[PDB]
């Protein structure tokens, strides 16, 4: 009802329309059958303001989808650099693991978003995490041919 | 392993 709309206006970049629905008593928290609330499809979309509102209207920052995804992951998988600082800002779990293992290192590794990595790097990011492949950000940039992003996670011991 | 994420239809892959 009320949450079904919340989810759509989330998703559809409504910054009004996601006001108006929380001010109606829409649940900030409500979710989907695959788990995604709001502030998850906010940051999937890119829609950096209602990140911001629904933040201050009480979201969980730290949302687990069925598949373990936070909104922090998602942010990180689509390179929504800004949408990552204000996670990060509200007390995203910088080193959150999906069903897999896999932490937003990995996915902004994945693609190269060499300014994200860089930020969860400075908000305490674990670059020797490793899925359940063993996998870790730096391997994955290698796998992928990214010098640049290599340099930036290499260990030295 | 395909991973999906998101959602849409998007997956990341690990391995298998």
């Amino acid at each position: 009802d009320l949450g079904k709309k919340l989810l759509e206006a989330a998703r559809a970049g409504q910054d009004d329309e996601v006001r108006i629905l929380l001010a109606n008593g829409a649940d900030v928290n409500t979710a989907d059958e695959t788990g995604f609330t709001p502030l998850h499809l906010a940051a999937w979309e890119g829609h950096l303001g209602i990140v911001e509102v629904l933040l201050k209207n009480g979201a969980d920052v730290n949302a687990n989808d069925e598949r373990g995804h936070t909104p922090l992951h998602l942010a990180a998988y689509t390179g929504h650099l800004e949408i990552v600082e204000v996670l990060l800002k509200n007390g995203a779990g910088v080193n959150a693991t999906d069903v897999i293992g896999t932490a937003p290192l990995h996915l902004a590794a994945m693609w190269g978003h060499l300014e994200i990595v860089e930020v969860l790097l400075k908000n305490g990011a674990d670059v020797n995490i490793q899925d359940k492949f063993g996998k870790t950000a730096f391997d994955i940039s290698i796998d992928n041919g990214n010098e640049d992003l290599a340099e930036i996670l290499q260990k030295l011991n | 392993k395909r991973i999906h994420i998101g959602p849409g239809r998007a997956f990341y892959t690990t391995x298998p």
